[PDB]
């Protein structure tokens, strides 16, 4: 009976989950505009993929408490980024990273809405802007104060003026999680079964499409077989997945069961109809819309280089070469005991760009998707650590 | 013999047979600096006809659920023809100004606008919302320019003033029962006699519905407000080269 692994306060399978001891190393890969003006005159893109920037993660546990005779825990999973420098090329604070502006992008989408239409209207008109900028690492990544979004504060006192891709996230939360620990049974263990109270999503067309499954992805329940199908909640992924089997690998010395996110996640099928809002008109396959999930940002998840998806939207942009090796998304899993050997966690984040001739500053730009940026989240363990796994 | 009219003043006239009346703003017509008020030693220019013409500016949609608009006068003419022109060579300015505001419809819509001026027309914020936070307007909601501007409260005007007692200024009314037509004729009103026409705005033209637009569903449901305005006896002086702002 391998009931060691619990989520009681007194066992070492808590003292892992409450304090995660291996760190957490992510590599923040950007895209670089070649052609700015071009694109704006209706060119191919040209871009460059520019990296690595590794941060070294923080992880702890808050709010820990009980409930139903010990079964049912909630606690919150912080986490915050902390900079390497010798695993990066250069200092992040003088590199300029030239892209699409997603604020002047987000508020034209709000003008397609109807939020805040003839306020928005009259400040991309009289201040005009740039389709294409260039700032710092640190600014577009952890917070930088846009000149649009400073003057929609003074109408709208609720709307932040620092736009980031991660801002707000370091040192703060994803959610009020609850848990299912393996109290009761070691298949389901900390997995989530509720949200901020709401048991499951709420914004996608089908309750079939609503249901969160799996856990957040920090450990697994142990005991797990070849043929048997995992579920994960990224809560950046704004669905559940799954993952599937793939090879044999061999993890120092210990069994591993490498199971890969496959292509079916975001494939065109009869179930994934339901995920392209409102009326099943897909964007392509591989892609998918989650401007609910981000406050009305035109936000696209995908694979990095359009790995898996459709072949139009790689030939739209001259540099996705994707492959199988360095741009999928898999974790290596202890079979007996569930502890995480080594993942990594790989996911594009695009920017949904059309003409529309409201707004002059598009120029004559083609609708398709662009690339932004996309990171590669990996874990990993140690060798003194994986030998106090090899005794169990 | 009141409901018909014209104005004819440059150029450019505008006829309406469905008018109400000509107010006169403060009970004087626009008139040149006498030699008693100007202060400035060198000759004023006054072009007489190439600016004092009816500059149609723009067309505000008006529907069910609108709240208001402003136009920041003479910033909305520092971009249009001789008047955008003169205004930006020279550094003073004065004149006055004769509005007129457009809005027809049928003898089934309903509803009333209060068509209205009020000279230094100054633009409060909403202080952050709880109101502890010092934050001062934008500059495109200072001088919105020829677009016009949305007032987000217009029961308070965007300055903390209510709009039940802004019919103490120049106004008149436009109900769709009775006119189709505002004409507000505005002398130059401003402390010392000359001033820039680039940063300061002598009065801002607020056009609220008071009275909501009502129409049963199969009569026309774009009913435009277009303002014409016209600077009358303007004059300007000290000449160099042009800023646009
Ligand atoms: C990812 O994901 C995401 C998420 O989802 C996405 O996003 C998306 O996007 C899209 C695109 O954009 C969108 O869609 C869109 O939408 C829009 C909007 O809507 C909204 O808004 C509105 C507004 O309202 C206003 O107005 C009115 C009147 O009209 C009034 O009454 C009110 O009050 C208001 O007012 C306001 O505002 C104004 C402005 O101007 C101002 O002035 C004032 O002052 C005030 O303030 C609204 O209404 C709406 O609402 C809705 O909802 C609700 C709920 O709550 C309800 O209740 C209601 O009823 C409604 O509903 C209805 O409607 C709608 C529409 O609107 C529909 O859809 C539904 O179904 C129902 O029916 C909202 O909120 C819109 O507009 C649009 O629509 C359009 O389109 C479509 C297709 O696309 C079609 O079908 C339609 O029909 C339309 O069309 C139209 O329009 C156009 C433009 O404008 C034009 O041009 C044309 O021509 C047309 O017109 C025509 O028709 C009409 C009828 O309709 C008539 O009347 C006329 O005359 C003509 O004949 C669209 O839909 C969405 O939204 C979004 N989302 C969300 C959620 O939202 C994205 O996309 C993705 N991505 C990708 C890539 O995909
Ligand atoms: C997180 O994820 C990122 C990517 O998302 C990983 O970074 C990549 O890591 C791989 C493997 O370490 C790197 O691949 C290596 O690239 C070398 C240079 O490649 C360039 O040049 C070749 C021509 O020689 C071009 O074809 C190619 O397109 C590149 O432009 C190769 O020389 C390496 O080859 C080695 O492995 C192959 C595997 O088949 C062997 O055949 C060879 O003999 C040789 O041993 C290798 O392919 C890749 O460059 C990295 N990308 C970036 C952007 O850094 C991270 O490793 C991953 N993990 C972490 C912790 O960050
Ligand atoms: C992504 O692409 C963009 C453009 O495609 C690229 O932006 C440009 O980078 C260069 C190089 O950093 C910048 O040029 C510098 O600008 C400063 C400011 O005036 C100058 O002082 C610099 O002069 C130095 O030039 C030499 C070194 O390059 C020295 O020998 C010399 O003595 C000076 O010290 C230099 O010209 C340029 O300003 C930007 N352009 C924009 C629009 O930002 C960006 O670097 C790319 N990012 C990455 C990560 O590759
Ligand atoms: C979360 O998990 C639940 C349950 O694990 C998922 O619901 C199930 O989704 C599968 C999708 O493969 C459905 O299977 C279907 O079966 C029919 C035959 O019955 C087959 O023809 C289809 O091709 C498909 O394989 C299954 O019916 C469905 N069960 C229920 C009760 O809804 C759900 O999809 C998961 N959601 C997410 C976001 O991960
Ligand atoms: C995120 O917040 C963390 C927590 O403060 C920052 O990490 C520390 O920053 C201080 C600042 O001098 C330094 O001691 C180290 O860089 C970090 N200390 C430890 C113990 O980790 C981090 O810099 C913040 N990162 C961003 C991008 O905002
Ligand atoms: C994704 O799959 C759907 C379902 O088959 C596709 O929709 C059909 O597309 C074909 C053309 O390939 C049309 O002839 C059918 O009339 C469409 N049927 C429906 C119900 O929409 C959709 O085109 C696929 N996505 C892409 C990008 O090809
Ligand atoms: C875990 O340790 C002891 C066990 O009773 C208790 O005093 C302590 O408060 C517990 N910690 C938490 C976070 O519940
Ligand atoms: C998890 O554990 C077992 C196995 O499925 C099941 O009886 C139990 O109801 C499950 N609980 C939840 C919340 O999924």
């Amino acid at each position: 009976i391998e009931k060691k692994i619990v989520l009681r306060n007194g066992t070492e399978a808590f003292d892992s989950w409450e304090k995660p001891p291996l760190p957490v190393y992510t590599q923040f890969y950007f895209f670089n505009v070649t052609n700015p003006e071009e694109i704006l005159r209706g060119e191919t893109p040209r871009v460059e993929e520019v990296g690595p920037y590794t941060y070294r993660e923080l992880r702890n546990k808050a709010n820990i408490q009980f409930g139903d005779n010990g079964t049912t825990i909630s606690a919150v999973s912080n986490k915050a980024y902390v900079f390497e420098r010798d695993q990066s090329v250069g200092d992040p604070k003088i590199d300029l990273i030239r892209t699409l502006n997603i604020p002047v992008l987000t508020v034209i989408e709000w003008s397609q809405v109807h939020f805040l239409r003839e306020i928005i209207e009259a400040m991309l008109k009289a201040y005009q802007q740039k389709l294409f900028v260039t700032h710092t690492v640190d600014e577009l990544l952890w917070g930088y104060k846009d000149e649009i979004l400073s003057l929609i504060h003074v109408f709208r006192p609720d709307i932040s003026p620092y736009f980031g891709l991660f801002y707000e996230k370091n040192g703060t939360n994803d959610g009020d999680y609850v848990f299912l620990t393996g109290e009761d049974s070691y298949l389901n263990f900390t997995k989530i079964v509720e949200w901020n109270g709401k048991t499951s999503l709420d914004w996608w067309i089908t309750d079939k499409c609503n249901m969160i499954n799996g856990t957040d992805g920090d450990s697994f329940h142990p005991l797990i077989t070849k043929d048997e199908v995992l579920y994960v909640f990224p809560s950046d992924f704004c669905r559940s997945v799954y993952i599937t089997f793939s090879d044999y690998e061999s993890v120092q010395g210990l069994p591993a069961f490498r199971y890969k996110v496959p292509a079916e996640i975001l494939a065109n099928t009869s179930d994934n109809a339901g995920f392209c809002i409102p009326e099943g008109n897909c964007l392509g396959s591989g892609v998918l819309n989650v401007s609910i999930c981000k406050n009305g940002a035109p936000i696209i998840m995908s694979f990095p280089h359009f790995y898996q998806a459709d072949e139009r939207f790689v030939s739209a942009i001259e540099g996705m070469h994707p492959n199988q090796e360095d741009h999928e998304t898999f974790v290596d899993i202890n079979p007996l005991t569930g502890i995480i050997l080594k993942a990594a966690k790989r996911f594009q984040i695009n920017i949904y760009v059309k003409k529309l001739d409201d707004f002059v500053e598009t120029g004559d730009i083609r609708t398709m998707v662009f690339p932004v940026m996309y990171l590669n989240e990996s874990v990993h363990i140690d060798k003194e650590t994986a030998s106090r796994l090899k005794s169990m | 013999s009141d409901r018909v009219a014209q104005l004819t003043i440059g150029n450019s006239t505008i006829t309406t047979q469905e008018a109400a009346n000509i107010i006169v703003g403060y009970g004087e017509w626009p008139s040149y600096c006498s030699d008693d008020d100007a202060t400035a030693v060198d000759k004023p220019t006054r072009p007489d006809v190439s600016v004092n013409r009816f500059y149609t500016l723009d067309t505000k949609l008006w529907e069910k659920s609108s709240k208001g608009w402003y136009w920041k006068f003479p910033d909305v003419l520092t971009e249009t023809g001789v008047f955008g022109q003169n205004a930006q060579f020279h550094y003073l300015y004065r004149s006055g100004f004769c509005i007129h505001v457009q809005c027809n419809a049928s003898k089934f819509h309903q509803g009333a606008l209060l068509v209205a001026i009020l000279p230094e027309y100054v633009i409060g914020t909403v202080a952050g919302g709880t109101g502890t936070e010092d934050s001062h307007p934008p500059y495109i909601q200072t001088q919105p320019g020829a677009d016009g501007f949305e007032l987000q409260h217009p029961y308070v005007l965007d300055a903390g003033i209510p709009i039940s007692q802004l019919t103490v200024c120049p106004h008149q009314w436009i109900n769709l029962r009775t006119n189709n037509c505002a004409t507000i004729i505005v002398p130059y009103m401003n402390t010392l006699p000359f001033d820039s026409a680039l940063n300061h705005c002598n009065f801002g033209l607020l056009v609220v519905p008071i009275s909501p637009l009502d129409f049963d569903q199969g009569a026309t449901p774009v009913i435009p407000i277009t303002i014409t305005l016209a600077p009358m006896c303007s004059e300007f002086a000290g000449l160099r080269q042009a800023v646009t702002q």
